[PDB]
């Protein structure tokens, strides 16, 4: 699988013997890198004695390809002086917004190709036929093929802390974003083209009439555009999505994306009766909104061996209330879990989950009936569990029916999912059930809210009947 | 219907907020009731009697003490509440006491409350543990209220111990009051829950004089408060600090999180002190741990009042070591000698030999008396206190000299202690005499004598 | 050794080979406890690579008896040893041979037995540290989903052991606390096969296993200020250079050549040379 990473591929104009390096079939890794480094090391062996030049392939280049510090140290020690003096000219054919970012964290292991002629950066498909002739060019068949069938929307700019002109190029398995004026890249002014393959795009967003959103996988920050035909870029977009997962495939957790499971294990543990749990639980919430950047009324510390009250609760309260006021993006995942925790926790700590979550409960209306149906579908879920934890626990009911219920029927707009909940949950049980009665019961506690809506719609769905 | 819990809500908070003249004995009732009614249906019975709560106020401290009196009632039978009901514990913190400490002006008597229900329970009982808990969702309502009430009720009877003084201070009446509201600090210290912004010299004060004093618990429990302290001096976003200050903190905790300052404030078996502080034949206590432990505590306060402007911190710090400084109480004599010692930035001509005084009266008792090894001490402390105050003495005095003929004095006697404090004294003492350059000109076998000569005969 | 497997891995199980590796594993020991008088030679050839694969698929065949038992004990605290002195030797490759490594010791350490568990857990913690988990059959299948399943399979095992032990006081003290070490390397090694598997032990019914193992979940959330350890802690300002002719006097002289390049590597980059 090395062998297709770095290879001895064609000769140029000046009569070199020219290499290829393509960066994304690249993992980075131990033993990968030293495979990698043998293998260049092996091949380049007969010919760093003669001037040879090489062309990096760094098409969809990204976090899974780097190479490590230590790794990258590498490179300029074990090879020879005459090895690296035999370089006429590095082909750089496709540098992005990554690869860019990465040479500035590393300005000072690469500052021998800093302000380099040696370097030709391949800004326009055209250029590396300067050099090299197109017989000669051995460049991966993707390589080219994304370079075909693009659907390429000029003068776009992609908004940002500095918004940058760009083109955005749409093909059938990527989405080039180009960029139209040229930024510094080792010292030369290059026109970057980040590429975004197939499993990467998972939200396709229409902002308005002349931006959209794009989101990339492993990727916190969503990119946006602006642009005259923006709606025409987002229908190609969910087209050539529409395309490729239902062809391709006719549950991969990364650390980074569970922000929600690991702020609930944090806040339920918290109020734990060990000082050790609390002891623990205070630091990695202080890591948690430490990394993922979101607000606090308060700052925050992490140091070991402090002494923390037996109780939290309004400490939690005033925690898990000001997050869900601050930012909404994250009440789903958290309102799925926090219920199965409550499910299997002591009755103790079953009193605080519903004290710290029913200021989270507040805030899913804006996810419901937002066009797309598999967070509405994740909505009925949470519902659906939230009945069954009213029918389960007949102890705490008087206050789960005033904590949550009223707090539901006290804003507008969700009364249709509940009831439809309480429609299809009531044809299960049939009449007689508990699971028919209790719920019922709870329609009442419901209705308090809001009269005239619940009294409507239950009128309505009867009279039709 | 089957339940009504938001129609008699709705009833229950109208008529409070409609007519508050009957709230009395609706609180009287509803808590009996509470009490013998189904564990479901109790449920009701708190989320139906918090708006009742509000209204309180008014009927405390309108001059009708039968009334008055009957509010404690009510608090007290609150606080029965409060204990039995571990199940349902949290509920009752965050309905009921959080909005409790909420309103302002019942602070006082719910403290006083509080107060008196622990000090029938005693240290290391279920009730003062549980109370001082409390007293944690209850603080939030008004953190600079029930700090300031908390911090000086307890500095009022650390200044009332030298009425009826005992040696040990584990042995005077109302050792077990001290401790029982010690736990509550250590409780209440977690968030900036005390103001620590304006009342610092005072927390180090109590911190200063209680360290590896009592059993084990209490002994981790000055240590953890030493750690909240610091943290939330670090973590509090009024004082707004520089950068260098709060670097300086951050490296300060580190500090007291090392083993030696286990050492020092003497847990050196037990491992965490967050485990043993919770849970619920002493070593002796070594003086110049005191003065490492001051001086740390001297630093970190000195860099924090470099960003402030004319806090006025170390004048307060000051008189409240001076004046347990001079007074007769053994417990707080040594101690507050060494404070006054490591802090001080000034010192008067009269106030080094009323030092001297001590001394001299501290070594009669235990002339006279060969029952008590703390009569000895004190003087240990007295010598301690001469040796940081020397360089801070003013233009030339013959008590610079004289302080050298102390310091032989003190090396007279075969103790141990007393030796090694002396020998720090004498050195100091060169140092200064030699940084003053009087030893230029003369001989020490010169010098020296010339005030023993008018002194010859004794 | 390799005389000893008659055809296609048949292991012969004769006496005399049986006390021969009896002895080897006491001199290999005595051998790799010493750390001084020069370890540059110690490099050698192939240097344990083939020879422990073949020494545990001998002792795996042995069986179940007290000479038996106890030369697996021995073989035991021999690997933890070697696992010790990683960085003097010299592997062409170590990944699949830990892998090996594991296989061939989880598979038969779950009176004397229950001494051999914690003789045996605590060469796994050091044989897990940092590995990184692969399959060594990846044909056949996806080698990211067969490393989710091998997570899974070695995961489990180590939950139904805590589960085992959860059920004397100082072996069980040890196994709790051995085994959550455990946990912490193979979570802490990789994380992409791990977290989806791992992220249900934060609600467990032993409390003392939740914060440490939640422990390790800051760590990673901080994985992805030592300026200052280079300026006040590396220099050592105002003075002649203390800690520099305490690390002179202290370090011996085997790393020197290490010692040597570490020092005029910094202070170049700080001008004080």
């Amino acid at each position: 699988k090395t062998l297709s990473i770095f290879y001895q591929a064609g000769t140029s104009k000046a009569g070199n013997p020219i290499f290829y390096y393509v960066a994304r079939r690249f993992k980075t890794g131990q033993i990968n890198g030293d495979l990698l480094i043998y293998h260049v090391l092996l091949t380049l062996k007969p010919y760093y004695a003669k001037p040879y030049e090489i062309v990096v392939d760094l098409t969809h280049t990204g976090p899974s390809n780097r190479f490590k510090t230590d790794f990258l140290s590498k490179w300029f020690v074990v090879f020879p002086g005459f090895a690296y003096d035999n370089v006429s000219a590095v082909y750089i054919y496709n540098c992005n917004s990554w690869v860019r970012e990465y040479t500035k964290y590393h300005e000072r292991l690469l500052t021998g190709l800093k302000g380099s002629k040696r370097l030709v950066f391949i800004d326009c498909p055209g250029k590396l036929a300067e050099h090299i002739e197109h017989e000669q060019q051995k460049l991966p068949a993707a390589t080219l093929a994304l370079e075909e069938d693009l659907k390429v929307f000029h003068n776009a700019l992609k908004l940002a802390h500095k918004d940058t002109k760009v083109s955005i190029k749409v093909g059938s398995t990527a989405v080039q974003v180009t960029s139209a004026e040229r930024t510094k890249v080792l010292g030369q002014s290059v026109f970057l083209n980040d590429i975004y393959y197939a499993s990467e795009i998972e939200e396709i967003c229409l902002v308005d009439e002349n931006q959209f959103t794009l989101t990339i996988a492993n990727q916190g920050t969503p990119l946006t555009f602006m642009h005259q035909e923006c709606e025409a870029i987002v229908q190609s977009i969910i087209h050539i999505r529409t395309r490729w997962e239902l062809s391709q495939p006719d549950t991969k957790i990364r650390p980074k994306d569970v922000p929600g499971t690991l702020l609930n294990i944090a806040l339920l543990n918290l109020g734990s009766s060990d000082p050790s749990l609390r002891s623990a639980a205070y630091n990695l919430l202080c890591a948690l909104t430490c990394t993922f950047n979101l607000k606090i009324e308060g700052q925050l510390l992490e140091t070991s061996g402090l002494c923390i009250p037996a109780n939290n609760t309004l400490f939690i309260v005033s925690i898990s209330k000001t997050l869900a006021a601050n930012e909404p993006h994250l009440t789903l995942e958290f309102l799925e879990e926090c219920i199965s925790g409550f499910s299997k926790s002591s009755i103790e700590l079953k009193h605080l989950c519903l004290e710290y979550m029913t200021p989270w409960l507040s805030n899913l209306v804006r996810f419901c009936k937002h066009n797309d149906d598999a967070k509405r579908q994740r909505v009925t879920a949470i519902l659906d569990k939230l009945i069954t934890m009213t029918i389960n626990e007949k102890q705490m009911y008087p206050s789960i029916q005033a904590k949550i219920w009223g707090s539901l029927g006290q804003i507008t707009d969700l009364l249709d999912v509940v009831l439809d909940s309480f429609i299809k949950t009531s044809a299960t049980g049939g009449l007689g059930s508990i699971k028919a009665e209790v719920m019922a019961d709870t329609a009442v506690a419901l209705a308090s809210g809001n009269v005239k809506l619940v009294s409507s719609k239950v009128i309505g769905r009867m009279c039709k009947i | 219907p089957a339940n009504n819990t938001l129609f008699i809500v709705s009833i229950s908070k109208t008529l409070a907020a409609n007519e508050p003249h009957l709230t009395l004995e609706f609180l009287e009732e509803c808590i009996s009731g509470f009490s013998k009614s189904s564990i479901e249906l109790k449920h009701l019975c708190l989320e139906y009697m918090t708006p009742w709560l509000s209204n309180l106020v008014r009927f405390c401290k309108h001059n009708d003490d039968a009334k008055r009196q009957r509010v404690t009632a009510i608090l007290d039978k609150l606080i029965t509440m409060t204990i039995n009901e571990k199940q349902m514990y949290p509920s009752i913190q965050a309905k009921i006491w959080g909005s409790l400490g909420q309103i302002t002006d019942l602070l006082d008597v719910v403290l006083d409350s509080f107060i008196k229900t622990s000090a029938t329970g005693g240290l290391g009982s279920i009730k003062a543990e549980v109370m001082a808990d409390t007293a944690v969702a209850l603080a939030s309502g008004n953190v600079k209220l029930v700090s300031s009430k908390v911090i000086g009720r307890m500095c009022k009877i650390i200044d009332k111990t030298c009425l009826s003084p005992t040696p040990t201070l584990e042995q005077h009446l109302m050792w077990d009051d001290i401790a029982i509201l010690a736990r509550y600090m250590l409780m209440l210290s977690f968030n900036n829950s005390l103001d620590v912004a304006a009342h610092l010299p005072y927390l180090f004060h109590v911190v200063t004089f209680l360290v590896a004093t009592g059993p084990l618990s209490l002994r981790a429990s000055t240590h953890g408060l030493v750690i909240n302290i610091i943290h939330s001096l670090c973590t509090c976003s009024q004082l707004h600090f520089s950068e260098e200050t709060k670097q300086v903190l951050r490296l300060s905790l580190t500090e007291f999180s090392l083993p030696k300052f286990y050492l020092l404030f003497g847990i050196s078996k037990v491992k965490s002190a967050a485990v043993i502080a919770f849970r619920s034949e002493r070593e002796t206590f070594a003086l110049t741990s005191l003065e490492t432990v001051t001086e740390a505590l001297l630093e970190i306060m000195e860099a924090c009042m470099r960003d402030i402007p004319t806090c006025k911190w170390l004048d307060q710090w000051t008189e409240l070591a001076q004046r347990f400084a001079f007074q007769y109480n053994p417990s707080l004599q040594p101690r507050a000698l060494v404070v006054f010692g490591c802090i001080s930035k000034r010192v008067s001509h009269g106030q080094i030999k009323q030092i001297i005084r001590i001394l001299s009266k501290a070594l009669e008792s235990c002339l006279k008396g060969p029952d008590t090894y703390n009569s000895q001490v004190l003087i240990e402390a007295t010598v301690i206190a001469l040796t940081k105050l020397q360089p801070l003495l003013n233009k030339d005095s013959p008590l610079h000299k004289a302080l050298f003929w102390v310091a032989v004095a003190v090396l007279q006697l075969d103790e141990v202690n007393l030796y090694s404090a002396g020998t720090a004294l004498l050195e100091q003492n060169l140092h200064t005499l030699d940084s003053l350059r009087i030893f230029n000109d003369k001989s020490p076998e010169e010098v020296f004598m010339a005030i023993r000569n008018p002194l010859e005969w004794h | 050794i390799s005389k000893f497997f008659d055809s296609q891995g048949q292991v012969l199980l004769t006496d005399t080979n049986t006390q021969f590796v009896e002895q080897t594993i006491a001199i290999m020991k005595n051998l790799l406890d010493n750390h001084t008088e020069g370890s540059s030679e110690h490099l050698g050839q192939a240097s344990i690579e083939t020879m422990m694969l073949n020494l545990v698929r001998y002792v795996r065949v042995l069986g179940n008896m007290v000479h038996a038992i106890q030369i697996k004990t021995k073989l035991c605290q021999l690997v933890e040893v070697m696992m010790a002195r990683r960085d003097d030797l010299s592997f062409c490759q170590e990944m699949k041979f830990r892998n090996k490594m594991v296989e061939y010791l989880t598979d038969w350490v779950m009176c004397l037995t229950r001494d051999l568990d914690q003789a045996s857990m605590e060469a796994v913690v050091s044989l897990l540290a940092g590995l990184p988990l692969q399959p060594e059959e990846g044909d056949g299948v996806e080698l990211m989903e067969a490393k989710s399943q091998l997570f899974l399979k070695y995961f489990t095992l180590f939950m139904n052991l805590l589960n085992d032990c959860s059920e004397m006081s100082r072996r069980l003290a040890s196994l709790r606390h051995c085994t959550v070490l455990a946990m912490s390397n193979l979570l802490n090694a990789n994380v992409d096969s791990g977290l989806m598997h791992s992220i249900g032990l934060g609600y467990h019914k032993d409390l003392q296993t939740r914060a440490t193992f939640m422990e390790v979940l800051t760590k990673i959330l901080q994985q992805g200020f030592e300026r200052l350890v280079e300026l006040v802690t590396m220099m050592g300002d105002q003075g002649e250079l203390p800690i520099a002719m305490a690390l002179a006097n202290v370090v011996p002289c085997s790393q020197w050549d290490e010692l040597a390049r570490v020092l005029v590597t910094l202070f170049d980059s700080r001008h004080l040379l």
